[PDB]
């Protein structure tokens, strides 16, 4: 992979060494069943005494240079690991302020939690266990296999029938169920949709029951006779498969092979201990490969997902109120037009509201005018100055923008206002406040204006989005972005939140999503999208004098 | 472990006896063809081989008794995990739809999902893949010192003995590896927290121009926070390497003894060479076990899952207007009392009304007479009946409702308002079509009444999916009818056909409504306002109206909030 690769550029030569160790290591812990057999052969030859203990030293000092290496090696693979992991956190850092904002509103693609709390993790499992674990059932079985072989090649080529049978049986299997396994993963997805929908669609299942509530239990039934269709023929199959590897068969081939050998005088008898210690248990080892390059895999998907978010691209930079649009197209992804060729032009301290249900890029087309994301085609201009060359401590004191799911930062709530002026006086932050018809629940709050907020705040959200109106009072932005789901997002709280969008709509220059048609009356042009392009536009009295579709929708409503 | 076994199919108790028997037999056919290389060895490396063969011939006669029973085991193993599968899948199956809605908190939901899911192949595969061989490589070690034991009594007592000591090692490495691997969790969210900080926050500040600030001080934390993590690896030290090295040391000592015993004078040459090829596959066991670990925690995770599921509470159990009652009713979710001193007794064939904030437990209310969930206290009644108490079959036909969350199972607009009673003729679809207003969505809508209307079907907006609920719970012949709120002002069609299901009801029965918006909190009888699951006023819509209570604030508020338009006042 490229990706993969990319990401793990530093860690080249680390990575290679941690490679080297272990290996070393796993042949230091296959030693002593060499030494094993060097004893039997001194016994079977009548060495003295001293021989036997220096061959009992030797045994003990690799067996303590196999564990001081194993923990001083992956001591070292450790601080390597935290020496890498660092510099790829503290670089996601910069990455996260460098990516355009709609990134970070949910495309429905991997969330901000996983994508790198998950990641780094399984990152870290790939470095220190994943890697190691890897060349150590690679080079223990390779390393076995050639010293089985360079004892005595005879027994060890028999080793093979084991195996052999195991992969002609594998190869059967697969090719004879080709099908269910390109159907097993999709069905496994299927169905847990259909456990989703089951669970979330509970209470109608409870209540009304009928085809609802037979619906799961026959697709269940489905997946299980699959299940048992694909698995249930190939019992004779499988259990002869496990037969095979198991140390007793390994076990009784190796003897039945060499005890011929040995009684006709064909081998040296103590050449055959080599299989017996080890041999007998090779069959159970190569099954652990797989595991191991499982692991590798699983790490470097979360290596590539990583490494995706850091070569998205960044929010380049180019080069009274008045806000202009012209000929501008949009593509969330290429061949899929939202916004298509649309032109506009707003007046300073004017409102204009885009109204329609089919959406038509109505969103799209306000968040654009903050450049969420940069337009495919066509310009946007504030005051004259095309947005694409207006930096953040210009473009968004320019433009101060309220949409939904308003973030809310951690600290007080004195400062949860003033993050656009920190500078503010606490009777500027006050006002502010009473601007939104905040101050109420903030006098209400145990603490006033000291009390603290966070993720873990007992605000709700429409005493949240009035907190943002009033962080925004705070900006002073002439140019503004606005959607009008903030007003019916709380009910309760409709009247304030009202009455803080009236507030900071009255001065200022404003561009609204509308969803309510009789929320817009006064607006100086109203202007309608379908099909994701323009299609009317006017005021409220001319398009219901036109008899054009904001009449037919008012009129449905 | 316990759970393991009561998944079970009781029919099958016959065929888990044969499999416990048959793998006491496959392990008393192995741990004697490990025990029986002694007189196999003990001849190859002496001065006659040729005594070899008698003891290899009764080394394969148990070989192929251990082949044949093995398989004896598999394929009861593939018969029982089948049998275990459908057990269990259809015994959750049975148990969800009985099982309270108190539990679905989305945990508990998300591991439902798991459960139900991603555990087809896993259970068909259990006793094949994991006990089989758990149980066959755990019982080698003590078999072969049990017959080690009967045959050179002074060497299978040491090696009984030190099956305690490999087995605790064993233990030991797993339990630090594991902790090793939760401290190495915990270490890395803690680290990356303030990342998803920023990432939550981000929209707030770059719109703010703190962005670079904020960066710089998150990165200064992390900076400052990086070198304090290499303190902690005193237990991932003793990871896989302490189990290594404990089976090699047992390795050595045991081989050092016997040469010990050799020169003694007490052990022959060979017989000391086949002891240690025995002392070899006496530990052979314990590394199988230490390479199955992963799966074994894996299974130990989706059975755990399995058991809460399994073990999740259920309901116990067992045509004019009915009277519906609460009799001091009270309920918590959570850590919070969601419905506070609740009682009434609904006089039958009336419109009622709720009201109060979201979030306040109003939807509960419905939620109880429903059925979804029994009363922590009080009682609940239909015409006296206690639903804990009505029988299951009979509970289904008693109430009806039009919930907040329009939900459709993705069939077409006549299959899924045809829910709730699939035996009702043409012409009564049709006058519920015309009740519930959704065929002004059929003059919209390409294929009419047959249009697939599923979250991929169509987009339907949440006033249309409610209306189409409000005809599926208009078709039932359900003796109660109850409504919820999600009606948006987007759809004033779905206010008007709220306000037809409140007056132009043809059939008789008890309604009820849950209302924010001035459209279903107008022609009811009576409302309940809810906070924070006590009801706080309860009165006729005239009466709490003029009175000026919370009611009446409550219909100002949402009156004002109806009228303004955008530009002006
Ligand atoms: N989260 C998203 N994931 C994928 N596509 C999206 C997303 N949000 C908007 N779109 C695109 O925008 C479109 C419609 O415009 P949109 O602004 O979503 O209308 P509305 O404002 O009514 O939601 C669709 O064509 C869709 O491809
Ligand atoms: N399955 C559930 N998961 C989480 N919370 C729940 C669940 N069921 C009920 N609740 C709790 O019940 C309250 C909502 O009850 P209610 O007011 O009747 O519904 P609504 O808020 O939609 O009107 C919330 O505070 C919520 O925490």
């Amino acid at each position: 992979a490229e990706a993969g690769s990319r990401l793990l550029a530093p860690l080249k030569k680390p990575l290679i060494v941690s490679g080297v160790l272990q290996a070393l290591i796993t042949l230091i812990e296959l030693a002593p069943f060499v030494l094993l057999v060097e004893l039997a052969r001194l016994l079977l030859g009548g060495a003295e005494a001293e021989r036997l203990w220096t061959l009992g030293l030797t045994a003990v000092s690799l067996i303590g240079l196999g564990a001081v290496l194993a923990a001083a090696m992956t001591l070292w693979l450790h601080r390597v690991d935290a020496r890498f992991a660092h510099e790829l956190r503290g670089r996601l850092l910069t990455k996260l302020s460098r990516l355009p904002l709609g990134w970070f509103t949910r495309r429905g693609s991997a969330s901000t939690k996983q994508l790198v709390q998950d990641d780094t993790l399984a990152l870290h499992y790939l470095i220190t266990h994943a890697i190691p674990d890897a060349v150590a059932a690679v080079v223990a079985p390779v390393a076995v296999l050639v010293y089985l072989f360079v004892a005595d090649w005879r027994v060890a080529l028999v080793l093979f029938i084991p195996v052999l049978v195991y992969l002609v049986l594998m190869s059967v299997m697969t090719i004879q169920s080709g099908s269910k396994i390109a159907q097993a993963p999709r069905w496994a997805e299927r169905m847990g949709g259909e456990a989703g929908a089951f669970l979330e669609g509970q209470p109608v299942i409870r209540i009304f029951g009928g085809a609802a509530a037979s619906r799961f239990r026959r697709r269940l039934d489905d997946y299980i006779d699959f299940l048992v269709s694909w698995q249930r023929p190939f019992v004779g199959k499988k259990t002869l498969m496990d037969l095979v590897t198991r140390p007793a068969t390994f076990l009784w081939i190796i003897l039945v092979a060499g005890v011929p050998l040995v009684v006709t005088g064909r081998m040296d008898p103590v050449n055959l201990l080599p299989f017996l210690l080890l041999g007998t248990t090779f069959g159970a080892r190569l099954l652990g490969i797989g595991y191991g390059l499982s692991g590798i895999q699983t790490g470097m998907l979360a290596a590539r997902r990583i490494q995706t978010v850091l070569d998205e691209p960044e929010l380049v930079v180019r080069d009274p109120g008045t806000v202009e649009l012209d000929r501008v197209s949009f593509e969330y992804r290429p061949g899929v037009p939202v916004i298509r060729d649309v032109t506009l032009t707003l007046r300073p301290g004017t409102v204009t509201a885009l109204v329609g249900p089919s959406g038509s890029g109505k969103s799209t087309l306000a968040a654009l005018v903050a450049r969420f994301h940069d337009v495919t085609q066509g310009a946007i201009r504030v005051d004259g100055r095309d947005i694409r060359t207006l930096t953040a401590d210009e473009l968004y004191r320019r433009v101060g923008f309220v949409l939904q799911d308003a973030q809310l930062v951690h600290g007080s709530v004195a400062e949860n206002i003033a993050l656009a002026e920190p500078d503010a006086g606490l009777e500027r932050i006050r006002t502010a406040a009473r601007d939104a018809q905040i101050h109420d629940r903030i006098t209400r709050m145990p603490d006033g204006y000291d009390s603290v907020l966070g993720a873990g705040s007992a605000l709700s959200g429409g005493e949240r989005q009035r907190v943002t109106i009033a962080r925004a009072i705070l900006a002073d932005t002439p140019v503004l972005v606005l959607d009008e789901a903030t007003a019916f997002a709380d009910p309760e709280s409709e009247y304030l939140v009202q009455q803080a969008i009236n507030r900071l709509t009255r001065d200022r220059t404003v561009l609204v999503i509308a969803h309510r048609l009789h929320t817009i009356t006064h607006a100086d042009q109203i202007v309608v999208l379908d099909d994701g392009r323009i299609v009317e536009v006017g005021t409220h009295d001319e398009l219901l004098a036109a008899g054009g579709r904001y009449r037919g929708l008012w009129d449905s409503g | 472990i316990r759970t393991l076994l009561r998944l079970v199919p009781a029919e099958k108790r016959g065929a888990v006896a044969g499999y416990a028997v048959l793998t006491l037999l496959s392990v008393l056919l192995r741990a004697v063809g490990a025990v029986l290389l002694i007189p196999l060895l003990a001849a190859l490396f002496s001065d006659t081989p040729s005594d070899a063969w008698l003891w290899l011939g009764w080394l394969t006669a148990v070989t192929l008794a251990g082949w044949v029973t093995d398989t004896n085991t598999a394929r009861l193993g593939f018969d029982l995990g089948f049998a275990v599968l459908s057990r269990t899948q259809h015994d959750m199956a049975d148990r969800l739809p009985n099982v309270a809605m108190s539990w679905f908190t989305p945990d508990n939901t998300a591991t439902a999902r798991q459960a139900i899911a991603a555990t087809g192949p896993e259970l068909a595969g259990l006793v094949v893949n994991l006990l089989t061989p758990l149980i066959g490589a755990a019982l080698l070690p003590a078999a072969i010192g049990v017959a080690l034991l009967f045959v050179s009594v002074p060497l299978g007592l040491a090696a009984l003995a030190g099956v305690a000591v490999l087995f605790g090692a064993l233990a030991l490495s797993g339990r630090l590896s594991r902790a090793a691997d939760k401290v190495a969790g915990e270490t890395n969210s803690a680290f990356t927290e303030r990342i998803i900080e920023f990432a939550r926050t981000q929209q707030a500040l770059r719109a703010a121009r703190r962005v670079e600030p904020a960066r710089s001080q998150v990165g200064s934390a992390l900076a400052a926070q990086h070198g304090a993590g290499l303190r902690l690896l005193t237990m991932q030290i003793p990871g896989q390497v302490l189990f290594s090295l404990a089976g090699q040391v047992a390795l050595i000592g045991f081989a050092g003894m016997a040469v010990w015993l050799t020169v003694r004078g007490q052990l022959g040459v060979p017989e000391a060479i086949a002891l240690i090829v025995v002392l070899v596959r006496y530990l052979e066991p314990f590394a199988a076990i230490a390479d199955l670990a992963p799966a074994l925690e894996t299974t130990r995770a989706t059975l755990n899952r399995i058991q809460a599921v399994l073990d999740a509470p259920t309901l116990p159990a067992g045509g004019a207007a009915p009277s519906i009652e609460f009799d001091d009713v009270r309920f918590s979710y959570g850590d919070e009392v969601v419905l506070d001193g609740v009682s009434f007794t609904l006089r039958p064939g009336n419109t009622t009304a709720i009201v109060g904030p979201s979030g306040s437990g109003k939807t509960t209310i419905l939620s109880l007479i429903a059925g979804l969930q029994q009363p922590a206290s009080g009682r609940v009644l239909l015409d006296g009946v206690d639903v804990t108490t009505l029988d299951p079959e009979a509970r289904r036909a008693a109430v009806s409702v039009v919930f907040q969350h329009p939900y459709l199972f993705d069939g077409t607009l006549r299959d899924n308002v045809l829910v709730g009673d699939p035996e009702a003729d043409p012409d009564d679809v049709t006058a519920a079509m015309r009740l519930a207003r959704v065929d002004e969505l059929l003059d919209r809508l390409p294929d009419g009444d047959a249009t697939v209307v599923g979250e991929g079907g169509t987009a339907l907006s949440g006033g249309e999916r409610q209306r189409v609920s409000i005809a599926r719970a208009l078709l039932k012949p359900a003796p109660v009818l109850l409504v919820d709120e999600a009606t948006s002002a987007l759809d004033n069609a779905n206010e008007a056909a709220v306000v037809d299901a409140l007056t132009a009801d043809p059939r008789p029965r008890t309604r009820v409504i849950v209302a924010h918006r001035l459209a279903s909190i107008r022609h009811a009888d009576r409302v309940l306002f809810v906070e924070a699951g006590r009801v706080v006023e309860d009165g006729a819509i005239d009466e709490l109206l003029a009175a000026g209570g919370r009611f009446a604030q409550f219909w100002a508020q949402q009156q004002a909030a109806s009228e303004w338009a955008i530009g002006s006042t």
